[PDB]
RNA sequence: UUUUUUUACUUAUUCAAUGAAGCGGGGCUGGACUUGCGUCCAACUUCUGGAGUUAAGGUCC
C-alpha cells in the first residue's frame, strides 16, 4: 500500500527538481571522485541519463571524473544523488590498488599483475598500474580512456560492523555541492 | 604507557605447555615461513627451473594416468 | 467478482487505517511440554 | 497387583478408526476373582509400544489379536463404543461417561446388556448385573463378551481356614464378631 | 540421469499405519500459569459485558492523526540532564556576573505529564488538547478524564502507548500528557492538530462511547449457535 | 489531581464501571496464589493514604484469607 | 453495479489527478475522475469528484478518507448520491 | 548489555544518549584498534622478548598482508591504516639499525630476512597489486589474529624504539600521508 | 421499570482425562438422498504370537 502523504511528497519533490533544472538549464582540468548516495526514489530521465553516462547506478559506486564545462554541468544536475570532491594521491593510490578491476571483454577483472594493463592500454603507453594512476592524478591525454576501463569502484558501508546501525546508510544527503578535499575523509572510511 | 617482559590460576596449566599438532607426515614442527629454494624465484636459474619442471611434469604424467585408470575401471 | 472488490476495499481501507504490519510470526512447537529457557549463570 | 485393569486413554485411533493389539498373557490378579489380560499396543505418536491391563473376557487367549476403535468388528475381546454394537450384545467394563475406562460388569461371570439405543440424543440405555437400568452416553467403551472366572461363587469355601485366605489378601475385616456378642460399650447391640 | 538405486519410500499417516509425523501442536500446548492467566483474562474481559466508561478506550487515534500528534509533540519534549545542567551552568555564569537568571534563560514550551498536573490543568483549563494512554492499569486512574475533558471542553483523544508517551517524556511509561501552549511557529500547527482530532476523532466516537461493550462469544460458541439457527430455519 | 477522583469512585462500590473491575480483579486473584506479590497498588490513592510511597524500599503483597 | 461517485475537497497542493488516481486505484477501479481547476490560470481549485464504478467501494473510500490530515488539511469526502449527479460532471 | 542500551536509546528516540552510550563501544571503525584489549593476553603468551622475536615472522607476515586488503567488517579501514602504521615502524627501526640482512625475489612476493638481537627473522610480503579474498579461508578468524598481531608489534615496536633509545610512537605527518609520503611521513628523533 | 414460571446460553463455580495430539469450522475425494445442489457420512490398518524408530523422495536455489 502507498500513502497519500507519499503522493504528494513525492510530486512536490519532483516539482523542485523540475524548477531546478530549469534554472540550471536556462543559467547554461581538474579531477574529481563522484560516489553515488542515496537520494530522491524517482529520478528524472535527463540525470538518470547523466547517470547512464557516468556509471553510478548502484549505491556506493565512485568513479573519476575529469573536470569540463560538459562535465560539470552534469555534476551541477546529478548533485542530489552524489557526494563528489578532490581527491588525493593517497586515496587514488588506495582506491586503484585495493579495489582496482579493469573492463576486458567486457567483464570485471581485478588488476591482479602489470600484464592486463600492458595487453589492454599498451597502445597509449600505459604499461603498469603506476601508469594507470599517472594518467588518473595528472589528468593525461589518455584519461577517458584509463578511467573507461576503469570499473566503477564498489566501496563498503562502514554502518554494516555495528548492529544498532547495521540498517544505516553511510552518507546523508543533504550536504550537496562539491566537499573539495573532504571526499578523502570518505574515501578512506569506505575503501 | 605499558612495557611487558618487563581463585585465578596466576601459572598456566601444563597442558597449555603441550605443544600443538603438526599436520606433517614426518610428525615435526612446520615453520610458519618455510625458506625458499632457489626453484621459486622470478628469474631462477636453469638448473633449478628444470628440476622442478621435471618434477611437476611427471607428477602430471602419474596423475592423468590415474585418472584415465579410474575412468576406464567406471 | 463483487466479494473480490469489496476484499479489495477492505484491505486498501484497513492498510489506510492501521498500517502494513498485519502479521506476526509464532513458533512451531512440535512438543506439548514447555521448558524453562536457559539464561546466563 | 502391579497395574489397574483400566482401558486406553480415549484417543484419536479409538474416536476415528481402530488400534490392534496383541495379548500376551492372562494372569491371577490377588484380590480379584476375574484374570487379566496384558495387551500391547503400538504408540501411534512414537516407536516405543505400551502395555496395557485389561479384564479378561471368556474366551479370550494368548496371542490373540484383539481391536479397539469405532470401526472395531463385534468379536469378543474387542473394544467398542456402544452405539457400534446391536441391541441385545453383552459386554464387560462398560464407561460411565466417555473416557473413564470403565465401571460397569467388571467382576468375574458378569457383564452388561445393551437393552437400546436413543441416536438422536446419542444415548445408551443398559442393563446392570444387579437388574437396574441405566442410560449414559453412546460413546462409552465396552469389551465384547462375559468376563472370564464365572461360577466361582458355586463352590463352598468349606473351612475357616479358606476363608481367611480369600480375605487376608482381599483386606476385609475377618473373622466377624457379631454386635451381640460384645458390650453394651462396644456395639449399639452389645448385651 | 539419476541412480537407479535410488528408492521412494512413501509413509502412511492413517490410523493403525506408521508412526504420526511431528506437526505443529502449538495449539493445544500446556502453557506455564503466568501466560495462561494473561492470555484467560484477555478472554474474560472479551467474553464480559464491559460498561461504557472503560468500553470507551477501545477506540483510539488511527495511524495518520496519531503520528501527526507524535509530530507535533516531539517539537516539545522535555529537558534532558545535560540540556538542564548546561542551562544551570549558564545561570549561574551570569549570576557571577550579576545578571538575572532570565536574562540568558527564555520561557520554556514542553509537553506537560504526569496525571495530576495534567489533572489540575485541565480543571484550571490551561491545557489546549489531552493525550489520554488507552492502557493504563489500573483503569480507574483514567477513566473518568474523558468526562473531565468533555465538561471543561478540553479536546482529548484517547491513544494507543503510555510506553509511546514516556517516550515523549523521557520515561518507560506515561498515563496522560498535554499541551498548553506552543510556540508561534507551531501555532498553526497546534491549531490544525486540535481541529483535525476533533473532526476525526471525537465525533466518530460520539455515538460508540455510549455503548457496552464485550459480549463476544467464542468460537466454538459462535459456530454451535450459527449451527443451531440454521437447524430452526429449515425445521 | 485524579487520586480525590479515585476516592470519590472508590466510594461508589455498587456502580456499574466498579462491581465490573471487582468482578474481574478476584476472578484474576482466584486464580493467583493465596499469598503473591504486587507489583504496583491496585488501589493507589488508598495505599498513599495509608502511607505507601513510590520509593524503594515500600512493596505491596496480596492476600487472600478464608472467611 | 451501479457506479459511485465521491466529492473530496480541502485538497492540498499536490494531490491532483495522477495521484488521486494512484491512491484510489488501491481501493477499487476508478472510471471517472476530474479535479477543478480554473481556465484562466490551470490550477486547481482544492476540489475533485471520483466516479468509482462500484457503489460500496466508493462508499468505503469515503468513510476511510474523510477527514484525513494530509499536510495541513482536513480531508472531505462525501458520497454524491445518484439523485445528485450532474449529467454534465465529468465532461 | 552496553549494545543492548545502545539499542533502547535508539528505539526510544534518544539520539544524544545513544551517541554517549556508543562512545563507550570503543568500535574498531573508529578507533582503529582492536575492539578488546589484549595487553595481558601478550605478557600471558610471549614470557620473553626473545618468545616474541621467535613469534615475529608470523606477526609480520600476517600484518603486511593485511596491509594491503580493502576494508571488510572484519577488518575495517582504520585497522588496516594501523597495521600499515605498524609496518612502517618496524621498518623504520629496521633501517635506523641496519638490522636487514637478506631480501628475495620469489614467485610469490618478496621474502626479507633481517636480524634483531640475535634471531633470524623471515618474512614474506605480497607484491602491490590486487589481493584475492577467496571463500577458502576463514577471514574472520584471520581477523581475529590480525588483531593479536598488530597487539603484539605494537608492544614490540615500543621495546626496540626504547632499546635504541627513540620515542615511540614515532611523529606522523597525516599531511604528508595524504600526499603520499608512506615511509617518509615519519620523523624519528631521539629520546628526552 | 419490577415480581413469578420455564427455557435456552457461557464467562463465575464444580467434576474428570491426557506426555494437555489431532477439538471446532472450511477445503479435497467418494457415497447416498434431495432439490435439480443443500444436507449427513465416510475417508486411514482385520487369515498369521514377525518387523515398524535416525524421512525416503519431488521441486526451486
Amino acid at each position: 500500500f502507498k500513502r497519500a502523504e507519499k503522493y504528494v511528497k513525492e510530486y512536490r519533490e519532483q516539482e523542485r527538481e523540475k524548477i531546478r533544472l530549469a534554472r540550471i538549464a536556462k543559467q547554461q582540468a581538474k579531477l574529481v571522485f563522484v560516489i553515488r548516495i542515496k537520494g530522491i526514489n524517482k529520478i528524472p530521465p535527463k540525470p538518470r541519463k547523466i547517470l547512464q553516462l557516468l556509471r553510478l547506478r548502484q549505491i556506493n559506486n565512485g568513479v573519476f571524473v575529469k573536470v569540463t564545462k560538459a562535465t560539470a554541468e552534469m555534476i551541477k544536475i546529478v548533485e542530489p544523488w552524489v557526494a563528489y570532491g578532490y581527491p588525493n594521491l593517497k586515496s587514488v593510490r588506495e582506491l586503484i590498488y585495493k579495489r582496482g578491476y579493469g573492463k576486458v571483454n567486457g567483464q570485471r577483472i581485478p588488476l591482479t599483475d602489470n600484464a592486463i594493463i600492458e595487453e589492454n592500454l599498451g597502445k597509449y603507453g600505459i604499461i603498469c598500474i603506476e601508469d594507470l594512476i599517472h594518467e588518473i592524478f595528472t589528468v593525461g591525454p589518455n584519461f577517458k580512456q584509463a578511467a573507461n576501463f576503469l570499473w566503477p569502484f564498489k566501496l563498503s558501508n562502514p554502518n554494516g560492523g555495528f548492529r544498532p546501525r547495521k540498517f544505516k546508510h553511510f552518507i546523508e544527503g543533504g550536504d550537496l555541492g562539491n566537499r573539495e578535499e573532504h571526499i578523502n575523509a570518505l574515501i578512506r572510511a569506505m575503501n | 604507557t605499558y612495557d611487558p617482559w618487563a581463585p585465578d590460576p596466576l601459572k598456566k596449566p601444563k597442558t597449555l605447555e603441550q605443544k600443538p599438532i603438526s599436520l606433517a607426515a614426518n610428525g615435526k614442527s612446520v615453520p610458519a615461513v618455510p625458506k625458499p629454494t632457489g626453484g621459486y624465484s622470478y628469474n631462477p636459474a636453469f638448473t633449478d627451473y628444470q628440476q622442478r619442471l621435471m618434477e611437476e611434469s611427471e607428477k602430471a604424467i602419474e596423475a592423468e594416468r590415474k585418472r584415465l585408470q579410474e575412468l576406464e575401471l567406471e | 467478482s463483487k466479494a473480490a472488490k469489496g476484499a479489495q476495499a477492505k484491505k486498501a481501507a484497513q492498510a489506510a487505517l492501521k498500517g502494513v504490519h498485519s502479521h506476526k510470526k509464532t513458533k512451531v512447537r512440535k512438543s506439548t511440554t514447555f521448558h524453562r529457557p536457559k539464561t546466563l549463570v | 497387583r502391579k497395574a489397574p485393569a483400566k482401558f486406553r486413554p480415549l484417543d484419536y485411533a479409538e474416536r476415528h478408526g481402530y488400534i490392534r493389539g496383541i495379548v500376551k498373557e492372562i494372569i491371577h490378579d490377588p484380590g480379584r476373582g476375574a484374570p487379566l489380560a496384558r495387551v500391547v499396543f503400538r504408540s501411534p505418536y512414537k516407536y516405543k509400544q505400551i502395555t496395557e491391563t485389561f479384564i479378561a473376557n471368556e474366551g479370550m487367549y494368548t496371542g490373540q489379536f484383539i481391536y479397539a476403535g469405532k470401526n472395531a468388528a463385534l468379536t469378543v475381546g474387542n473394544i467398542l463404543p456402544l452405539s457400534s454394537v446391536p441391541e441385545g450384545t453383552v459386554v464387560s467394563n462398560v464407561e460411565e461417561k466417555p473416557g473413564d475406562r470403565g465401571a460397569l460388569g467388571r467382576t468375574s461371570g458378569n457383564y452388561v446388556t445393551v437393552v437400546g439405543h436413543n441416536p438422536d440424543e446419542g444415548k445408551t440405555r443398559i442393563k446392570l448385573p444387579s437388574g437396574a437400568k441405566k442410560v449414559v452416553p453412546s460413546s462409552s467403551r465396552g469389551m465384547i463378551g462375559i468376563v472370564a472366572g464365572g461360577g466361582r461363587t458355586d463352590k463352598p469355601l468349606l473351612k475357616a481356614s479358606r476363608a481367611k485366605h480369600k480375605f487376608a489378601v482381599k483386606r476385609n475385616r475377618w473373622p466377624k464378631t457379631r454386635g451381640v456378642a460384645m458390650n453394651p460399650v462396644d456395639h449399639p447391640h452389645g448385651g | 540421469p539419476k541412480n537407479p538405486l535410488l528408492e521412494k519410500r512413501p509413509r502412511n499417516f492413517g490410523i493403525g499405519q506408521d508412526i504420526q509425523p511431528k506437526r505443529n501442536l502449538s495449539r493445544m500446548v500446556k502453557w506455564p500459569e503466568y501466560i495462561r492467566l494473561q492470555r484467560q483474562k484477555k478472554i474474560l474481559r472479551m467474553r464480559l459485558k464491559v460498561p461504557p466508561a472503560i468500553a470507551q478506550f477501545q477506540y483510539t487515534l488511527d495511524k495518520n492523526l496519531a503520528a501527526q500528534a507524535f509530530k507535533l509533540l516531539n517539537k516539545y519534549r522535555p529537558e534532558t540532564k545535560q540540556e538542564k545542567k548546561e542551562r544551570l551552568l549558564r545561570e549561574a555564569t551570569a549570576i557571577k556576573e550579576g545578571k538575572k537568571k532570565e536574562d540568558v534563560s527564555k520561557k520554556p514550551y514542553t509537553v506537560k505529564y504526569g496525571l495530576n498536573h495534567v489533572v489540575g490543568l485541565i480543571e484550571n483549563k490551561k491545557a489546549s488538547l489531552v493525550l489520554i494512554a488507552n492502557d493504563v492499569d489500573p483503569i480507574e486512574l483514567v477513566v473518568f478524564l474523558p468526562a473531565l475533558c468533555r465538561k471543561m471542553g478540553i479536546p482529548y483523544a484517547i491513544i494507543k502507548g503510555k510506553a509511546r508517551l514516556g517516550t515523549l517524556v523521557h520515561k518507560k511509561t506515561a498515563a496522560v500528557v498535554a499541551i498548553t501552549e506552543v510556540r508561534s511557529e507551531d501555532k498553526n500547527e497546534l491549531a490544525k492538530l486540535i481541529s483535525a482530532v476533533k473532526e476525526g476523532y471525537l465525533e466518530k466516537v460520539e455515538d460508540t462511547r455510549k455503548r457496552w461493550g464485550g459480549g463476544i462469544m467464542g468460537f466454538k460458541a459462535q459456530k454451535r449457535e450459527e449451527k443451531r439457527k440454521k437447524s430452526l430455519e429449515t425445521a | 489531581g485524579a487520586l480525590k477522583y479515585l476516592e470519590e469512585l472508590s466510594k461508589k462500590k455498587q456502580s456499574d464501571v466498579v462491581r465490573f473491575l471487582l468482578r474481574v480483579r478476584c476472578w484474576e486473584y482466584r486464580q493467583l496464589n493465596v499469598i503473591h506479590r504486587a507489583s504496583r497498588p491496585s488501589r493507589p490513592d488508598k495505599a498513599r493514604r495509608l502511607g505507601y510511597k513510590a520509593k524503594q524500599g515500600y512493596v505491596i503483597y496480596r492476600v487472600r484469607v478464608r472467611r | 453495479s451501479q457506479p459511485g461517485v465521491m466529492y473530496i475537497a480541502r485538497l492540498p497542493h499536490g494531490f491532483y489527478e495522477h495521484e488521486l488516481r494512484g491512491y484510489f486505484s488501491q481501493f477499487g477501479e476508478i472510471t471517472r475522475l476530474r479535479v477543478v481547476r480554473n481556465k484562466k490560470t490551470g490550477a486547481s481549485r482544492h476540489r475533485a469528484f471520483i466516479e468509482f464504478a462500484d457503489a460500496e467501494v466508493a462508499d468505503i473510500a469515503a468513510r476511510t478518507m474523510d477527514k484525513y490530515l494530509l499536510f495541513g488539511h482536513i480531508l472531505t469526502c462525501k458520497i454524491v448520491p445518484p439523485a445528485q449527479v450532474h449529467p454534465d460532471l465529468f465532461k | 548489555a552496553l549494545e543492548k542500551k545502545i539499542s533502547r536509546a535508539l528505539g526510544r528516540g534518544d539520539v544524544s544518549n545513544a551517541a554517549r552510550l556508543e562512545r563507550n563501544a570503543n568500535l574498531p571503525e573508529k578507533t582503529g584498534k582492536p575492539r578488546y584489549t589484549l595487553n595481558h593476553i601478550i605478557r600471558e603468551r610471549y614470557p620473553t622478548f626473545q618468545d616474541a622475536l621467535r613469534d615475529l615472522d608470523d606477526c609480520l607476515s600476517m600484518l603486511f598482508l593485511f596491509a594491503n586488503l580493502p576494508s571488510t567488517t572484519a577488518v575495517p579501514a582504520k585497522m588496516i591504516a594501523r597495521c600499515e602504521r605498524l609496518c612502517h615502524e618496524f621498518q623504520h627501526y629496521l633501517i635506523v639499525t641496519h638490522s636487514l640482512r637478506k631480501s628475495f625475489l620469489s614467485i610469490k612476493g618478496i621474502y626479507y630476512q633481517a636480524n634483531i638481537q640475535g634471531e633470524d627473522i623471515l618474512w614474506l610480503v605480497p607484491y602491490k597489486f590486487n589481493q584475492r579474498i577467496v571463500g577458502d579461508v576463514d577471514f574472520r578468524i584471520m581477523g581475529t589474529f590480525v588483531e593479536f598481531y598488530m597487539t603484539l608489534l605494537g608492544f614490540v615496536n615500543y621495546r626496540l624504539y626504547t632499546s635504541i633509545g627513540l620515542k615511540y610512537p614515532p611523529k606522523f605527518d597525516q599531511v604528508k600521508d595524504d600526499q603520499g609520503a608512506e615511509l617518509a611521513a615519519f620523523s624519528l628523533e631521539g629520546l628526552n
